[PDB]
């Protein structure tokens, strides 16, 4: 055949192609629900220091999602998305991560943060749009962004940063710095429209990024069989021309092996890779704590401080961060543009003039002034 | 009036509509996302176990594709309901709303439609759901020829408007101000009942002022004449938009040739708001009766804050404020 | 593995998934470029009549093609799209149909109307916006549509007809009335999210929906190679579960059978079928012209007679399209809605009080009074 | 004044403000469909050779795509100027606008930002275009705080502005009027020269009314003022607003408080149009000074059809019956 859309000979018998749905892609696993290596060659041996890190990390998103959870249950705060399930996803997936490679996530990838060292104050602070967010207290909770952690700030519409994290990696890579962008997004979001044109403009434009799916069976009330027929995510990645790999989400040690993998490739081939991470919506805590008790690592005397101390240093900034003034209400007016437009400032006098007057129906109590 | 009543909240009475569409419309359909369990608001709440999993059923997680699935169901002559989850989600689905559902009809001559297209969703403030759960974004829509953009501020008035706009023959939004959900309910008619698409309601007649909302904003605007009439003994008409386009440009009118003074006032932010639309049209029909400049009193031209909604709001105060202003030009 | 998600089996070595781009799904032929049977057990034998038709359709179209190409070259009309190089595609696609199946398409799929037998007159008249034109004259030229013959009318904005399609297919299933969609669309519109919507839709609702993707290599100036880096369009259908097939699009015989099998199997068993033909920016009616003589079943004098014909027929159409007036100004306020709201109407009775005064300044000459 | 000229037509001036930003700043990089090879309009003539494939190049055909890549870009601080083919086809790309780029300053508290982004797009009538070659969408995007709008005029308009815009520390959108891509040329800088956005032009002193139109529409009310001045001896101030937002306000109430009327012309539909948001704050603001109701002479509520064209434009036949009646008012 001589056709520039595609490489392909010639069939003389009529035959569609059937999708393997049945058999899937297989899930990569590196340990059992015991915590044993099942195969030694894949074993990434890494040092203890590190592993009790991506222990402390995981224990210490679950031990602030328990209390802000709370917090939630008594209208404290407005909104709160956990992190159930997807510790392990986050915080593998982060140690594969350079400290300078840009993430871009939504709702489930505090992990990410925390495995970056984000102090729990400024969780806090997002959280009660308080005077020390850096978000100036503008965005419902858990809307989480760090510039000097390379962490964009999440936004609720699905989807939407995955052609945008395509269009950094592009950036990144002419300005040659051997970096990788990385984009988490749930089953859910990738069936948006949005999913789609980031796949394929990666594959296009052949950007260093690694997309990483977090499938867990469920969009709110939605199973998968309602959101795709063909075999979840990660049969999509080759038909974009994309590297693919389905992992074991609840497991560590593949989550961090696939991503370490897809970071080299993507950053050295200038190529997207695809992992999609299996999770549940057989624990990714209580595997990785069998593990740590195997090479005598951990045992329940840790185990019991380290639960207390956690829950003083969460409790400690949950006090703190109650206890903060609101910030300026003229902060509602500014970085709307980079400047502010003196029609947007005559607002804002506007509403200055109005506080002077009716202010006492107003709750004024709460905010800086 | 219209037969037995019961007390229904908003939520309550968009169900009721929903029913009573799929009771006497054998080709009526309704979809979007978590809709099947009875949706994120409980607007479907035992409708598919009534009716059946191939008529009230969930979508893949995909708003431009909600759509343009609604869309082809009413080209086929059938009546599609289609929910988008949050009115902050439905501008994935602009294209498919502004270039094909508007000009469906126009562009082929009538040979073909979606008339029988209905997109309901959430809408406007609710206290806490700062930039993607508050939106109102009817004055994005109001610039489009051919669809309707319709807004209730009540249980009753949401069941009448949303069976009009199921059965109108045109491509319909209806937005159902999420606010209300789980306000107070009102008796509304279990059996079905319309109110007509493009007519407002003067709800408060009124001598020395006319105010204009819709949605929530309405019964701001109603305090607001409660105010106005202890504080200041003025007297204000207080009407109920109800339909954004095309919109009850006659009763408007009608009553600002009275009233000669116009405070309009919406959420959505002031600038290329709906607002801005009616003050104009007015400006020009009314202006040898205009005592005082038509007054806005809307949203300021920001994104929609989380902490700062309090301040972000035009609530009673500042609407208060600009009629008295106005009263005294 | 446990995994709602996905149905597979756990894997215990590290390997990403590669897409085989190289040797793509193969190409689906009947008839090789002399027009000889490949394979006879795949020859649909299609009667004498029919296949006359199908060659007879497609010359048509070619026929009026380069007439009214010409007459956009002299701005007579203001635009013009050309099916050369699809007319196989078209022609033996629509073949495989009942008359009744609901069609959707875009700039390519006037074959479609040909082979269903569209009048001459009705195509001029969409094209010079006449009185004749049941679209009356509000859309750009070649954006036909026919309610008879159930042809959707096309609309300049690619892609949106995909998710629409897949409406009006959920739509036929609970009619139950054994009908089909299809929906064409080229290999560039795929880019598109609304065919990523589409695409998803019609698997998970259980769509009997046919969608046709031509790929003939280029999007305007733009190669595949800058448009997708997977196995074309075919490779994408088992990703969303949908059975797929790619075909020979200079081959009638091969279009039609992959259609009629398509067809048959998407009313009998309520799911989508993907088709992606491959053709050039060797060819069909050559292709088909050969078979024909070989059959005996044309010649010299009979193509002579014909290209004659033909040539009279669409003249006679072309000369009576341009002869017609122009509709009524009044109908550019009609059919906004279905009704005319009063603020419209008020905006029709502004423009005849304007021309009464001024028409001297409009070409009112041409339109019909 | 800004160093040696040459004719250029406005498709050429793109040409030449494009490719003086790639010259100056080495971040910037033009993508979109079929921008390699030139471009349908030939905005992109030469700059891929000049420059390099991996800074003047072609996406896939999806354009929600386009533009989340293009803030993606932004979001790194490198400048990222988007083409959509036609405005008419910016629809997809509107939640990605709207919701993303619009809003990408505020929700972070500037941790993040798209301030280099600019998308360009054709714009506006051609003659023949229909509903989908014809559009101006500018009032759907007037709704929305943290983008700017701008539309030039002129060669020499459009260079200096999209360089602004390209310079802008804040997303742009510029639309380009294609009317005018290969109409008459005229002089135009060689060099960098900016612009400044939001600051409408006075481009003819008036006493009598102030006419107020932006892109080709500027050329229309030109006329008029010539028709006004030799068949009614009424003086016109003639002013191109070139920013839709953030617009110049006080530029529009200085001239209104001279003339005391007020004529506002687009080619886009009157309802929910720009005009509206123009004639409400003048109304506010000039009060006192109208003597006359401010007039909007626009496009019909109506998709934009194809052989009626001639029909639907607010032409300066149109304007100049308007402009009649309000003298007379
Ligand atoms: C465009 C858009 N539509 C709908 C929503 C409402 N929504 C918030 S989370 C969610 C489910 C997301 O599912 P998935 O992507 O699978 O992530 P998970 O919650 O399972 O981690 C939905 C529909 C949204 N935020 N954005
Ligand atoms: C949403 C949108 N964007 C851009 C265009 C402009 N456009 C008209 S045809 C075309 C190329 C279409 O390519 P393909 O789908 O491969 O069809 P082909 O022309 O090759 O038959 C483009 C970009 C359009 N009509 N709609
Ligand atoms: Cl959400
Ligand atoms: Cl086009
Ligand atoms: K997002
Ligand atoms: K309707
Ligand atoms: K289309
Ligand atoms: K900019
Ligand atoms: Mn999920
Ligand atoms: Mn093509």
């Amino acid at each position: 055949p001589q056709f520039p859309g595609a490489s392909a000979e010639f069939i003389d018998k009529l035959e569609f192609i059937q999708p393997n749905v049945i058999s899937g892609i297989p899930i990569y696993r590196v340990m059992d629900r015991q915590g044993q290596i099942i195969n030694p060659s894949e074993d990434p041996h890494l040092p203890k220091e590190k592993v009790l890190k991506l222990y402390k990390s995981m224990t210490l998103l679950n031990t602030m999602d328990r209390i802000l959870y709370e917090s939630q249950r008594q209208g404290r705060i407005s909104f709160y998305m956990t992190n159930y399930g997807e510790e392990g996803t986050h915080v593998g997936s982060a140690a594969a991560l350079d400290n300078t490679d840009l993430v871009f996530g939504q709702y489930r990838e505090a992990g990410v943060l925390m495995y970056r060292d984000y102090p729990l104050e400024l969780f806090m602070a997002q959280c009660y749009g308080n005077i020390s967010d850096l978000g100036k207290g503008r965005q419902m909770p858990v809307h989480y962004g760090c510039k000097e952690r390379h962490f964009v700030t999440i936004s609720s519409p699905l989807a939407t940063q995955i052609p945008q994290a395509v269009g950094a990696a592009y950036a990144a890579k002419r300005a040659n710095a051997n970096r990788v962008v990385i984009c988490y997004f749930g089953e859910g979001a990738a069936s948006e429209g949005d999913a789609h044109a980031g796949f394929n403009f990666a594959a296009t434009l052949e950007c260093p990024i690694i997309f990483f799916c977090r499938n867990n069976g469920y969009a709110i009330s939605t199973p998968t069989s309602e959101q795709y027929r063909g075999d979840g995510i990660a049969a999509r990645g080759p038909g974009y021309g994309i590297m693919s790999i389905r992992v074991d989400g609840n497991d560590v040690f593949a989550v961090y092996n696939a991503t370490k993998e897809a970071r080299r490739r993507a950053v050295a081939e200038n190529q997207p890779f695809l992992i999609e991470a299996m999770t549940y919506r057989d624990h990714p805590i209580s595997r990785l704590r069998h593990y740590l008790l195997s090479q005598g690592w951990w045992d329940e005397e840790q185990e019991k401080a380290w639960r207390k101390q956690s829950r003083r240093k969460v409790m400690e900034a949950f006090e703190q961060a109650e206890r903060k003034p609101k910030p300026n209400p003229n902060l509602l007016f500014s970085d709307v543009y980079q400047e502010m437009p003196a029609q947007l400032r005559k607002q804002q006098e506007s509403l200055a003039r109005h506080l002077q007057t009716y202010g006492e129906h107003y709750p004024l109590d709460h905010f800086d002034k | 009036e219209y037969g037995q009543t019961q007390k229904m909240n908003l939520f309550q009475s968009v169900t009721s509509a929903l029913d009573n569409s799929l009771a006497k419309d054998p080709t009526a359909v309704i979809f979007g996302e978590d809709v099947a369990f009875g949706g994120v608001f409980r607007c479907t709440v035992g409708l598919r176990d009534k009716y059946g999993k191939d008529r009230v059923f969930n979508t893949p997680l995909c708003e431009q594709g909600i759509v343009g699935f609604g869309i082809g169901i009413a080209v086929t002559g059938a009546t599609a309901i289609a929910e988008i989850q949050f009115a902050d989600y439905i501008f994935p689905a602009f294209d498919q709303i502004v270039n094909e559902a508007a000009k469906y009809r126009y562009r082929s001559g009538d040979l073909f439609n979606c008339g029988s297209l209905t997109i309901r969703s959430p809408w406007g403030c609710v206290g806490h759901g700062a930039l993607y759960h508050s939106q109102s974004p009817e004055a994005f829509f109001a610039h489009c020829p051919g669809i309707k953009v319709v807004i209730p501020r009540s249980p009753f008035q949401a069941k009448g408007l949303l069976l009009s706009c199921i059965e109108d023959k045109n491509p319909c939004i209806f937005f159902e101000p999420k606010i209300l959900y789980r306000a107070a309910a009102e008796e509304v008619p279990i059996e079905p009942y319309n109110i007509p698409l493009s007519q407002a309601e003067v709800i408060q007649e009124g001598s020395d002022v006319t105010l204009v909302a819709w949605g929530t904003q309405v019964h701001v605007i109603r305090e607001v004449a409660s105010m106005a009439k202890e504080k200041l003994g003025v007297s204000c008409e207080v009407i109920d938009l109800r339909t954004i386009i095309p919109w009850d440009v006659d009763t408007i009118c009608k009553s600002v040739i009275k009233t000669g003074r116009l405070l309009i006032s919406h959420e959505a932010p002031l600038t290329g708001g709906f607002a801005s639309e009616i003050s104009s049209t007015v400006q020009e029909e009314c202006f040898l009766n205009l005592e005082a400049p038509i007054s806005r009193v809307c949203g300021y031209d920001t994104p929609f804050p989380h902490i700062f909604e309090p301040f972000y709001i035009p609530d009673k105060w500042k609407c208060y404020d600009a009629l008295r202003k106005m009263i005294n030009y």
